[PDB]
């Protein structure tokens, strides 16, 4: 099939059809209630949550050479 | 004053069919996988 | 997301829409010399309005966005 | 540059020489003098560049 | 590594090479070999000319810069009052 | 010199009807334009913002004279298309200098070299060509409102004539009609703008208009609204002639309909003269103090058109399938960049304007030269494609569809790479000259606070790159639809060639085939020089960029 | 004032006309006459013979371009046999 | 302050008038004989839509200016948000509503932040050589200016960090700072 | 189109063309001069005094335009 002859495989039609559906799936995406919520969870909320925690706690601590009677809290 | 095969949107429609971009419905393609049973 | 929204809200959506937008604008190119004369006159009039009436630039940009919107719509 | 320099200063010599009313043309002596000065400086600026440099120096 | 004559001698050599490739004609047939010295010779001539142009351009740009500091000086000195 | 050549050529042309003189007349026009370069090279030994000439109706600047020479050089390069036959016979036994300069070769050339092609039988073609040049150089050197009108009609009327000079093509007469009808409307707006200047100012002199503009730019009874409004109407007519959006509809139709060799001249020469003319008029009318004048400045029509050209040129090119319409839309996007640089009136943008205009003219010339050469190369190839058979004016425009370029990399790989380099220069990929042109315009627009236009320029550039890539994909990613002609190489279909000395005595006799039929040297060399200038610009940029730097310093010299 | 109204008539020729290409040539002639009439009257108000000279060269050039336009129309009509736009 | 309703009406009129212009061209370019009254019958929707976007846009920015009591780039993007939303409502597609609102609000906001020169950039009217030279050679700055922008800590520990560090911790946690000596002899 | 275009160009017309179109009316006053009327030229004479000398570049430009028109119109219409 390709430029260089390979071994003979039992190219299963069902598995071939499955691997083509995956490669073509992007053409059939649609905006629905489900697809809008999932795409909003992963892209906005969860990243903005991490960004909130990263922003809120940036500089909150330093562990370097901390001793008894001296806290880890930096701010 | 110019022929259709040079300026017509008809030839553009043949060169770029609207069908080349598959649009469907939850009815025939609920799983958005192209109608894969 | 990967085979989904990020393709539709990304390269695949742009390809779909811009081909649509490209075809509609070209449909206004009829090679009818009388129709072109009308377009030149209208562009002439719009340039006179914008400069004579001290139009807000935001009015101009909104008009262009509208002209893309309508052109984005078929027929 | 904000100051416009005439490409055609000779436009000061335009005007019909026929049927000229007495006292019609304004006096332009200051205008003439302005361009005598501009010509003389330029001629003097070349006169020193070649007399000082490329001559009596090399 | 920007030598006007070496670069433009090579440019003329490259023009002949690309030309023969565009015509799909052999790059080195011995009866046509006079052309590379010719193309590179004309290329070297264009670059000796560019040498003189660059010299005059440098002098004129250097003269303009002086006029620009000169203008800024006499404007700044006039502001001292 | 251009006027002596036009009159002298016309007299020689007047008393002949021989269409075999056409190639000779084209060559004499090349020689004549070479003298025009010589006389204008002689004239550059002075530094001045301008010297009014001939009663003050014309003027000369260092800028004016530089672009006279550029117009002459572009015209000599284009004139090669009608001065040398497209194909030649080459053999190793006739390649030495002693051969080309002392011996002769003989064969039946007529069919091989297309001796009787339409583009070799138009006696008056080089003469109408020189008429357009005269209008272009007179427009550059124009100092007066009436001189403006006369020069623009002179250049415009010649371009209409050239679009129709192929009088047996239904496409060419149709394209000539369209350009004249819409072009005549455009000329009314120029005359209307010039007339409104005269009726209000009382002068036809550009000097006097600049003086009126300069004093009125202070910080009552005769407030000078006319100047911006008139130049606005005046500019709209010039935006049509450069095919700037939204005044661009005519050019994809006119450029496709007229023959490709004609399109080469028509689509290049006119933009150079109008843009250079506009540059000076933008400088001397540019208000400094932020007064009521600056708010109605006519130059916003240039900034709006640059915006509209950036969008229309790139978006509408996405769906073009005919190669000449794509180039027309590719041009519109590039005048969008050119108009941005003209609108920002900075020292930086004027250097960017000057460089962009020259490099785009050279680059657009290469694309047309490569497209004509590919058309002349398919003579020894055949195809069974049903689409290609249904094309009109195949002889005038051999390449009409992007699909015709499919697998051209397998027909001529190095010529296909020259096309790819040129197209990649159009997108702005470094280190090609096209990148450095876009880079200077963007840096000058950014430095003047034109952030929004700079952002649209980058965004439209990615859209524009799509159809540029689309041309490249057809040439490289697919095998060709054109097959070599069997009867040209069939082991017995060999034509004869005689090699004879200075005394017409035989020396040798060689039997030749289609593989001995090559592209003519003028076209391959011109493509090769320009392609290498595009590719190797980063090593050769000092003099070219220093020229524009000095030119702008003279224009801006306080 | 009349000159302005005439320019509108030439302008209005392009608005109202979808199929008459000959009317497009005539509407340019109306526009050019309207602009030349404006220059002539202004030249009379400002006692300037240059206005009359400018108008003479517009008549010469507009007459020259009418001949080119008719010649281009004749080359067009020789092949088509119609000056009508199918619309 | 500003009149939100009055400004919107002017907003609705100005860009609706161009829609009325584009509506007449469609009627003029109409092929079948529809008469002169198809300006508002077949294309009245087109002119109506323009008058709606221009009204929504100028209303809300003015309204956003009143609510925020400020005049900046935020208001045009907000104005463009409903302006974009209004156009999407005509298509009756929620993704069209959001996307065209996003497109318009973004372009119209970067237009006001950047100040596109379509009407003309602001002239500095100063020695522009001098501004570049100052920006070119301002190679060392007082540490306070940086501390305002970047703050304290995160590896930025100017001399005197530890003293103020104890004071900050005492004010917030009420704990004295005193690291223990690591030498038994002390 | 009529309202838009007229409202813009009319504002551009100088007083000479708009003073007497569309109770207190203004009358134009005229008197004689003698030094100016020594030898009057007709308008054709006054044009002739300058169009070949002072402004002969316009005449040359027009001549080349007429030459282009004759050559062009002929080249595209007649069988060679
Ligand atoms: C002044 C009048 C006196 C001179 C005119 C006659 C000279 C002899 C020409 C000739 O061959 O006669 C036979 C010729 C036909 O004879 P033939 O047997 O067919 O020869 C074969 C061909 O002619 C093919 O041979 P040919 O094409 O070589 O002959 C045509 C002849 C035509 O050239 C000329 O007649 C010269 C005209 C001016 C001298 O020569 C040329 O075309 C080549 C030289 C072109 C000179 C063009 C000068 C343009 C003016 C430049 C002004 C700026 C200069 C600075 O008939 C003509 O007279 C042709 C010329 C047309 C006459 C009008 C010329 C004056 C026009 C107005 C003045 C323009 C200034
Ligand atoms: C950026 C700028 C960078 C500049 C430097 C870059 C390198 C410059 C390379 C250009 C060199 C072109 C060249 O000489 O090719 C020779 C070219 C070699 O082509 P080939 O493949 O060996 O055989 C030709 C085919 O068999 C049959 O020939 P064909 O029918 O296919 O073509 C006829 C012949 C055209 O006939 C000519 O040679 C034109 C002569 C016009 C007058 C030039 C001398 C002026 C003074 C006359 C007294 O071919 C050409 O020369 C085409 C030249 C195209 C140049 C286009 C202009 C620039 C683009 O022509 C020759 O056959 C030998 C001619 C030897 C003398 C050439 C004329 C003198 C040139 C002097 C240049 C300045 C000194
Ligand atoms: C990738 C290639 C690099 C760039 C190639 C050229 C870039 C640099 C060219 C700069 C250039 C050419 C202008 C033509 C190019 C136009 C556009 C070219 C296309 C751009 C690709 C303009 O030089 C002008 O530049 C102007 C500012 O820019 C100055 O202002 C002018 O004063 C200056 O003359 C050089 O001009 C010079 O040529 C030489 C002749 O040897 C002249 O020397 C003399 O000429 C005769 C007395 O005249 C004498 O008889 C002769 O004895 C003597 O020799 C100079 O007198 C001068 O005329
Ligand atoms: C700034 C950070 C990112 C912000 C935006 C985040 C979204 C990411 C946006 C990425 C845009 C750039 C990648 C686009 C790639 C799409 C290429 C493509 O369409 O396939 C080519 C396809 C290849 O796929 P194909 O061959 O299978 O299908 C097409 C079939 N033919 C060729 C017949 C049409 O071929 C084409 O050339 C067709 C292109 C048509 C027009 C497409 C325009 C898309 C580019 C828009 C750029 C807009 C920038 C703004
Ligand atoms: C691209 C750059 C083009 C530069 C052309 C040029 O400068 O040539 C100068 C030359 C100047 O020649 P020249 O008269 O200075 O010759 C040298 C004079 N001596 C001997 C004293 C040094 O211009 C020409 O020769 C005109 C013909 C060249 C153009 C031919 C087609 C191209
Ligand atoms: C980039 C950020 C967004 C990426 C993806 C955008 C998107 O969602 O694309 C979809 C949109 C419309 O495509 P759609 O018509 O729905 O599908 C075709 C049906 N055949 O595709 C589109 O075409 C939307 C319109 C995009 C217009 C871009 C205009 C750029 C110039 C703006 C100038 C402003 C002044
Ligand atoms: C350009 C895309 C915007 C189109 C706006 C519009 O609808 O105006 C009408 C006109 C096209 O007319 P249309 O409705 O397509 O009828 C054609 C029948 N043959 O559209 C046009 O083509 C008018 C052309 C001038 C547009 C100038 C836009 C200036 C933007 C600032
Ligand atoms: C910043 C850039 C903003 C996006 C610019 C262009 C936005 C746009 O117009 O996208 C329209 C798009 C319509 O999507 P839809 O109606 O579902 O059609 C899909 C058919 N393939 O709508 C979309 O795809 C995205 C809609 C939500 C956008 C939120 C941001």
């Amino acid at each position: 099939m390709a430029g260089l002859q390979h071994y003979k495989i039992a190219m299963d039609p069902a598995l071939v059809r499955l691997g083509s559906m995956i490669s073509n799936r992007y053409k059939y995406f649609r905006w629905t209630k489900r697809t809008a919520l999932v795409s909003f969870m992963y892209v906005v909320v969860v990243p903005s949550t991490i960004g909130y925690l990263a922003y809120k706690t940036d500089g909150l601590w330093d562990l370097r050479a901390k001793r008894r009677g001296d806290l880890i809290s930096e701010r | 004053f110019l022929p259709e095969a040079m300026v017509g949107r008809s030839k553009i429609d043949e060169k770029y069919p609207d069908s080349d971009y598959p649009t469907l419905t939850d009815k025939e393609d609920p799983d958005m996988n192209g109608g894969y049973i | 997301l990967d085979k989904g929204s990020i393709e539709l809200f990304g390269p695949y959506g742009l390809e779909r829409g811009l081909v649509k937008l490209s075809k509609n604008i070209s449909s206004l190119s009829t090679s009818h010399v009388t129709t072109y004369a009308l377009y030149i006159l209208v562009g002439f009039i719009l340039y006179l309005i914008y400069n004579n009436l001290l139009l807000d630039y935001s009015y101009l940009l909104l008009i262009i966005i509208l002209l893309l919107l309508l052109m984005m719509i078929g027929e | 540059s904000r100051h416009i320099e005439l490409k055609y200063p000779e436009v000061f010599s335009h005007g019909s020489p026929f049927n000229v009313p007495a006292g019609f043309y304004p006096n332009l002596d200051h205008v003439i003098e302005h361009y005598r000065k501009q010509h003389l400086e330029e001629e003097e600026r070349k006169a020193k560049k070649l007399a000082a440099a490329a001559a009596a120096a090399s | 590594m920007v030598n006007r004559i070496l670069f433009w001698t090579g440019f003329g050599l490259a023009v002949r090479f690309w030309q023969l490739g565009i015509e799909m004609r052999p790059f080195f047939n011995r009866k046509s070999l006079w052309a590379y010295p010719l193309f590179g010779g004309v290329g070297a001539s264009f670059g000796y000319w560019l040498q003189s142009i660059d010299e005059k351009q440098t002098k004129m740009l250097e003269e303009r810069k002086q006029a620009i500091l000169e203008k800024r000086a006499r404007r700044a000195q006039r502001q001292a009052e | 010199m251009i006027m002596i050549s036009i009159l002298s050529l016309l007299l020689s042309t007047s008393v002949t009807l021989r269409r075999d003189m056409s190639i000779l007349f084209n060559r004499i026009s090349i020689i004549a334009l070479a003298y025009c370069i010589l006389h204008d090279t002689m004239s550059l030994s002075f530094i001045s913002k301008g010297i009014g000439l001939h009663g003050g109706l014309l003027h000369i600047t260092n800028l004016t004279q530089i672009f006279h020479i550029f117009i002459f050089i572009i015209s000599i390069l284009i004139l090669q298309l009608t001065s040398f036959y497209p194909r030649k016979v080459w053999i190793p036994e006739y390649s030495s200098l002693k051969d080309i300069f002392f011996n002769k070769i003989l064969y039946y050339r007529t069919k091989i070299i297309n001796k009787m092609g339409e583009h070799m039988k138009i006696i008056e073609y080089p003469l109408i060509l020189l008429f357009v040049i005269s209008g272009a150089v007179f427009l550059i050197s124009t100092n007066d409102l009436v001189s403006i009108f006369l020069s623009i009609e002179l250049q415009s009327y010649g371009l209409y004539l050239l679009s129709t000079i192929y009088r047996n093509s239904e496409l060419s007469t149709t394209g000539g009609l369209i350009y004249f009808l819409l072009g005549g409307l455009s000329s009314c707006f120029i005359l209307l703008g010039t007339s409104l200047l005269y009726v209000n100012s009382g002068t036809t002199s550009l000097d006097g208009l600049y003086i009126l503009n300069s004093i009125s730019d202070v910080n009552s009874w005769y407030k000078p609204y006319y100047l911006n409004f008139s130049l606005l109407i005046f500019s709209i007519g010039f935006l049509f002639k450069v095919s700037a959006a939204p005044f661009h509809f005519w050019s994809p139709d006119v450029y496709d309909a007229i023959p490709t060799i004609v399109t080469t001249f028509v689509a290049i020469i006119a933009k150079i003269s109008i843009f250079i003319f506009l540059l000076e008029l933008v400088y001397y009318t540019n208000s400094n103090a932020n007064s009521y004048l600056s708010e109605f400045s006519w130059t916003y029509a240039l900034l709006i058109s640059s915006l509209l050209s950036l969008i229309i040129g790139t978006v509408v090119g996405l769906t073009q399938f005919r190669i000449k319409r794509l180039l027309a839309y590719s041009t519109i996007s590039h005048v969008g960049f050119i108009l941005l640089a003209l609108s920002v009136s900075s020292i930086e943008s004027t250097q960017a304007f000057i460089f962009y205009l020259i490099q785009y003219s050279i680059s657009n010339l290469n694309a047309f030269f490569i497209l004509i050469t590919i058309g002349f190369s398919l003579y020894g190839y055949v195809t069974n494609n049903k689409e290609y058979k249904s094309l009109l004016d195949k002889n005038n425009s051999p390449i009409q569809l992007i699909s015709q370029l499919k697998g051209y990399f397998y027909i001529n790989p190095l010529l296909s790479l020259s096309l790819a380099i040129t197209i990649f220069s159009f997108v702005g990929v470094p280190p090609l000259v096209g990148f450095f042109a876009k880079q200077m315009v963007l840096s000058a627009a950014l430095d003047n606070g034109y952030i929004f236009l700079s952002l649209i320029a980058i965004i439209t550039s990615v859209i524009g790159a799509v159809y540029y890539l689309n041309v490249i994909k057809e040439i490289f990613f697919y095998s060709p639809e054109h097959e070599v002609n069997p009867v040209l190489n069939e082991s017995d279909s060999n034509f004869s060639l005689r090699i004879l000395n200075e005394k017409n005595v035989l020396i040798r006799s060689v039997l030749l085939k289609g593989r001995n039929i090559f592209i003519s040297s003028p076209f391959s060399i011109t493509i090769s020089i320009i392609t290498n200038v595009i590719l190797l610009f980063i090593f050769m940029n000092k003099e070219w960029l220093s020229m524009g730097t000095i030119l702008v310093q003279i224009l801006f010299s306080a | 004032n009349i000159t302005l109204i005439l320019f509108l008539i030439g302008i209005l020729g392009f608005v109202l006309n979808r199929k008459n290409i000959i009317l497009m040539l005539i509407s340019i002639e109306i526009m050019l006459l309207s602009i030349t009439f404006l220059i002539l009257l202004s030249s009379l108000n400002m006692d300037d013979i240059i206005g009359q000279t400018y108008a003479i060269y517009i008549i010469v050039v507009a007459g020259a371009e009418s001949a080119i336009g008719l010649g281009i129309l004749v080359a067009f009509y020789r092949l088509r046999g119609s000056i009508a736009i199918e619309y | 302050p500003k009149d939100a309703v009055h400004l919107g009406l002017k907003g609705a009129a100005v860009v609706g008038g161009i829609g009325l212009l584009f509506a007449a061209v469609r009627t003029s370019l109409a092929r079948k004989n529809v008469g002169p009254w198809a300006i508002f019958t077949r294309n009245g929707k087109l002119a109506a839509t323009f008058a709606a976007v221009g009204g929504a846009y100028d209303f809300t920015r003015a309204a956003a200016a009143n609510l925020r009591e400020k005049e900046d780039w935020v208001n045009n993007g907000i104005g463009g948000l409903f302006a974009g939303a209004t156009m999407g409502l005509t298509t009756g597609r929620i993704p069209r509503v959001l996307g065209f609102a996003a497109l318009t609000g973004v372009v119209l906001a970067t237009a006001e932040y950047a100040g596109s020169g379509l009407r003309g950039v602001f002239k500095r009217d100063v020695d522009e050589y001098e501004r570049k030279e100052f920006l070119r050679k301002n190679r060392r700055r007082p540490i306070e200016e940086t501390l305002a922008e970047i703050g304290e800590g995160r590896g930025i520990k100017p001399p005197g960090y530890y003293e103020r560090r104890a004071q900050r911790l005492k004010e917030k946690y009420g704990v004295d700072i005193n690291p223990v000596c690591a030498d038994p002899d002390q | 189109v009529g309202i838009i275009i007229s409202s813009f160009l009319f504002k551009m017309l100088p007083y000479g063309v708009i003073i007497s179109n569309q109770k207190n009316d203004l009358f134009f006053i005229t008197s004689k001069i003698w030094d100016g009327a020594l030898a009057e030229n007709n308008h054709i004479s006054s044009i002739g005094n300058i169009m070949y000398t002072n402004y002969n570049v316009w005449l040359i430009l027009a001549s080349f335009i007429l030459l282009l028109a004759m050559v062009g119109a002929i080249v595209i219409t007649i069988k060679p």
